[PDB]
């Protein structure tokens, strides 16, 4: 029944507590692989799969072959995912997409370009039924077809050196169409991964970690971070954030403040602005195209959030005022133009304003 | 315990038990957000209230006691008035608030050296970190023993400090505090047997008064010699495999005879024999019978789509 | 072959090319037949399709003189120079952006609203090639509400296997927009 | 014949 709603935490226990207490046929433990592979834990999905890959009947294991593929897929191991792979069934779509792929990796393009022509008559059978009774019933058969196209783009991708810089840009809008569901993004994001790696692009993946905390698990925002940083922050605490990557770190320092580490986030955002004015200045190189307005539009951001965060744990105060008309007014020079600064601030002063009338009268 | 541990050590106290009081107190509800004629303060506890709470729960006899711990805080830093800057203890309802509610919360190389150490603590009292055993070295068995290069490969394991190097000029300022001391000589942390009594901790806080990756499949563990030699039952066969629109579907995994590893039952291969249990030694006429299963790999992708092969097919034994 | 064996000897080919491109040109221009015409379209894609360095530079000529032909106030004449677009669209990346808004009103009109049931593969392959390369993506969706629902209408009314495995291409490289933004382009 | 060509740039129309 969990399945059926898309709720998926819940239904991982729920099989659990049905094997936990006692194993039983292999029908509870393939409930389970399709919840961690929703889920998108391929490191627990790995050691079960492989353990039981030799004690289950031949049948049973065809099943469990295309969601075995994918956790290989998503942890590297390429020298195994070649044998899961064998045993999807050729004549569906996903017995085809998955030996595409394969081909892809180790460099064979004539025998890649038969498997994509392959796998698109059959995928015609399924949706041109499913579009028969709305587009909306047909959308999950669309978004199927959306990656076989750009599969052809990775081989053209691997071929032409000169066109590595507009084919990562039609990747980018063509992902701002697609509707904003975690499952739909880690399947296309995990295609873009054969050519393009996670540090070549930030841009893309710093929007997979906000829609994930956003609206769905805050665990899987937290691991696709401390991969772009290349440490984890969570492990030493007195010792500075990273200052490379400006951009990532500031995302980072959101997420600290959704959960329960308040306190950090706001003294390791107070050290970051500061460090920011010494590395705004003492820069002989001029890049003011660019650079300079890039620096400057992300220094607002940071003191509306030091603004915020200050009144929300020592509250209005006689002391907090005067405090966060600083940072607020400060905000409105480096990044003009922008509502949510000159609103706020303008806000702030009539709260003063208020505040001060009440006191005077009593 | 010296001088190293009367002033780092006592420093480090009157913070657990500061927030062991914090703790309670939030649980009684005393620091508690509040708002003075529709202008808020969160988290604040009024001082003159306070006094009452430590007196029926015995902490502080009488206001003077009280004042006087409250003062000695003061003098660390723990907590600040929200009211006024003064920050000095008074019997009158003001509200205060903890350091540590991040109202200032400074922060010194021995707090944060304390506060990790309190962390790695709960680690090492967590069945996580195990190696706090009774174990003896210099023939005096001590408590909580673990040896300094258990723990320096403890550190690099668990990731505390990835780095060795980092990890071991970080313990040299723990020894220096003495949150850790060597059993007998307290000798400087290295790489070493040399087991370690903590000297912090954690718990029986102080009173405020007092201050995988393969599977396999044949069962044969070698046949190389075996299918080298004439005298066996198997019997060599060779099949010729034509290419299909999404691949043949056979996979080789064999380290030195490189047998079969997985068929496809509906690919081309199953169709023409090519049952799972066999070893090759030659394809499309080249003897690879000694190489590399990956060797073989690439040979056969680059050669013909369609792939003579040569089947060893042990006969049911 | 020529064009292919011009790569590496270029010291002769270059000034016989050249006459050969100029004559084609007139005939496109000058000749009002339509049999001539067809035949300089599909030598002239020969060309571009087997040596496109050279052909790169000459974009403007050549796309300018094959839109004002589309535009004749003759089935064969169309089914080649559509072809030969085809071409001039994977040799120019990110070049052919100030003709593609001008294009799809000429390509639309043969896929909607086809009086004649003629070959709609080249219109639809060509559709597919030079939104590939242009990266012009999902923006279409929006001034054309109805190149979604046409392009669905196609699966079940074609039979042919090249003209099916072809409108499941072209769905894939405009994207796959959520079915919320459907409704907001009726 | 072969898996491992790599294809042509420009494909023309079949
Ligand atoms: O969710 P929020 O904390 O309020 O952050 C939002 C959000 O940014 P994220 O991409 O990090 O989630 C917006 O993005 P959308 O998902 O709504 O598209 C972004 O707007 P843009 O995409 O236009 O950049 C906006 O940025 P801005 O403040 O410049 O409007 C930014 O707000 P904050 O940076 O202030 O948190």
């Amino acid at each position: 029944w969990y399945e059926k709603l898309h709720e998926w935490e819940d239904a991982l226990v729920a099989y659990d507590k049905k094997m936990d207490t006692n194993k039983d046929d292999p029908e509870l433990m393939l409930g389970r692989m399709r919840c961690l592979e929703a889920l998108g834990e391929w490191g627990q999905l790995h050691q079960q799969c492989c353990e039981k890959w030799t004690l289950v009947n031949d049948e049973t294991q065809a099943k469990m072959a295309r969601m075995a593929a994918a956790a290989a897929w998503g942890l590297g191991q390429w020298d195994s995912m070649e044998e899961y792979t064998c045993m999807i069934p050729r004549d569906t779509h996903d017995g085809a997409f998955y030996r595409a792929v394969l081909a892809l990796h180790q460099d064979l393009f004539s025998l890649a370009q038969q498997c994509i022509d392959k796998a698109r008559d059959l995928l015609d059978a399924e949706l041109t039924a499913m579009a028969g009774e709305s587009y909306s019933r047909a959308y999950g058969a669309m978004v199927s077809c959306h990656m076989l196209s750009e599969l052809e783009e990775v081989i053209q991708y691997k071929l032409v050196p000169e066109r590595r810089e507009i084919i990562r840009q039609i990747w980018w809008e063509r992902l701002q169409g697609c509707q904003r569901i975690v499952e739909d993004w880690q399947k296309i994001l995990m295609v873009r991964s054969l050519v393009v790696s996670p540090h070549e692009d930030m841009r893309t993946w710093l929007k997979y970690a906000s829609l994930c905390g956003k609206s769905g698990r805050l665990a899987l925002a937290h691991k696709t971070l401390v991969l772009l940083l290349g440490v984890d922050p969570s492990r030493q605490l007195d010792h500075p954030l990273p200052t490379v990557h400006p951009q990532v770190t500031y995302a980072y320092m959101k997420n600290m403040w959704k959960s329960a580490r308040k306190i950090d986030a706001f003294q390791h955002m107070q050290h970051f602005v500061q460090t920011m004015q010494q590395q705004a200045q003492h820069a002989i190189a001029t890049e003011d195209q660019q650079h300079k307005q890039e620096l400057h539009k992300l220094m607002a951001r940071c003191f509306l959030k030091l603004g915020e965060w200050q009144l929300n744990l020592q509250g209005i105060n006689e002391s907090t005022i005067p405090k966060v008309l600083q940072y607020y007014s400060a905000a409105t020079e480096h990044d003009r133009s922008w509502y949510k600064a000159w609103h706020a601030w303008a806000v702030m002063n009539f709260e003063a304003v208020l505040h001060y009338k009440h006191q005077n009268q009593a | 315990g010296g001088a190293q541990q009367r002033e780092l050590e006592r420093m480090a106290e009157v913070l657990v038990t500061g927030e062991q009081l914090r703790l309670r107190l939030h649980e009684e509800k005393v620091i508690k957000d509040r708002r003075h004629h529709l202008k808020t303060y969160p988290n604040c506890f009024v001082a003159k209230e306070l006094i009452d709470w430590l007196i029926e729960h015995k902490e502080a006899s009488d206001r003077e006691t009280a004042i006087k711990l409250m003062q000695k805080l003061a003098d660390r830093g723990i907590i600040h008035h929200v009211c006024d800057e003064h920050k000095e203890f008074k019997d009158v309802k003001l509200f205060y608030r903890f350091r540590k509610d991040d109202g200032t919360f400074p922060l010194d190389n021995e707090v944060k050296a304390f506060m990790r150490g309190q962390r790695l603590y709960e680690k090492l009292m967590s069945p996580e970190n195990t190696l706090l055993q009774p174990r003896e070295e210099e023939g005096v068995k001590y408590e909580r023993t673990f040896m300094a290069s258990e723990f320096l490969d403890w550190l690099v394991q668990e990731g505390e400090a990835t780095t060795r190097k980092e990890a071991e000029q970080l313990c040299h300022r723990l020894m220096e505090h003495g949150i850790i001391q060597h059993v007998s000589s307290k000798h400087p942390f290295v790489d070493s047997n040399l087991l370690y009594q903590f000297r912090m901790n954690f718990r029986r806080r102080r009173r405020l008064m007092e201050l995988c990756n393969p599977k396999s499949v044949l069962k044969r563990p070698v046949t190389s010699e075996e299918l080298l030699t004439p005298g066996a039952p198997y019997a060599r066969k060779t099949f010729t495999i034509v290419g299909d629109a999404v691949g043949w579907g056979f996979v080789v995994r064999g380290s030195k005879p490189c047998h079969i590893q997985a068929v496809d039952p509906s690919g081309p291969a199953a169709a023409a024999g090519m049952k799972v249990c066999q070893f090759v030694v030659s394809v499309n006429g080249l003897n690879v019978l000694h190489v590399d299963y990956r060797t073989v790999n690439n040979l056969i992708l680059t050669g013909p789509r369609t792939i003579v092969m040569e089947v060893m097919e042990e006969l049911e034994c | 072959t020529v064009g292919r064996l011009s790569s590496m000897n270029p010291a002769f080919v270059m000034p016989f090319l050249r006459k050969m491109l100029i004559q084609i040109l007139t005939e496109l221009e000058h000749s009002g037949i339509g049999r001539i015409k067809e035949q300089s379209a599909r030598m002239l894609g020969h060309l571009v399709s087997n040596a496109p360095r050279l052909i790169r530079p000459y974009m403007e000529p050549i796309l300018k003189a094959l839109i004002l032909k589309l535009k004749d106030p003759n089935p064969g004449v169309i089914n080649n120079v559509l072809a030969t677009i085809g071409e001039l669209a994977q040799v120019s990346g990110l070049e052919m952006r100030k003709w593609v808004d001008e294009l799809f009103i000429i390509i639309m009109d043969m896929l909607q609203d086809s009086s004649l049931l003629a070959k709609r593969q080249v219109a639809l392959w060509t559709l597919g090639q030079l939104v590939a390369s242009t990266g012009y993506v999902v923006e279409p969706y929006r001034k054309y509400p109805t190149l979604l629902e046409v392009l669905l209408n196609f699966l079940k009314t074609e039979q042919n296997q090249g003209t099916r495995r072809e409108a499941i291409r072209v769905l894939g490289l405009l994207g796959a927009l959520d079915p919320y933004k459907h409704k907001v382009n009726i | 014949m072969g898996f491992g060509t790599k294809p042509r740039h420009i494909t023309p129309f079949t």
